């Protein structure tokens, strides 16, 4: 959840 | 990006703004002005000339994510940089940042060298 945030953010160029 | 890029720092917390302005001194950047709120942001941008905008996402009037998605429904200002401050990094926030258009998210409190990169990030999508 950390990590499917972070992968997120990456995911959306953030 | 140019040295001389028009800044628009969106916070009602005047210390955080300050900071920010602070911050973009440190990378070179000069030509910053500050907003208190969305309502204020949007009547000072009428003066034109605003090249990017760093938008905390808790105001009152109109908070962050309004003034995003007024910024880029807007005739002339739709393709405006804007970055996005948050508290915390929510996976709701994110994409309710995501889905409105944001140039860029970044969590608070930031170092120049977190601001440098963000701000790189959306210079280098926009070709700027």
């Amino acid at each position: 959840s950390q990590d499917q945030v972070d992968d997120l953010l990456d995911s959306l160029g953030f | 990006a140019d040295k001389e890029l028009k800044f628009l720092v969106v916070d009602d917390f005047s210390t955080m703004r300050r900071i920010v302005r602070n911050l973009l001194k440190e990378l070179g950047f000069n030509n910053v002005e500050e907003a208190e709120d969305g309502v204020d942001a949007l009547n000072k941008l009428q003066a034109g000339g605003f090249g990017f905008i760093i938008s905390d996402w808790n105001m009152p009037n109109m908070d962050g994510l309004e003034l995003l998605k007024t910024i880029r429904a807007d005739s002339a200002m739709s393709a405006l940089p804007v970055l996005m401050v948050t508290a915390e990094a929510k996976k709701e926030n994110i994409i309710a940042a995501a889905q409105a258009g944001a140039s860029g998210y970044v969590v608070k409190p930031f170092t120049a060298a977190t601001l440098e990169e963000k701000l790189n990030k959306i210079f280098e999508k926009l070709g700027m």
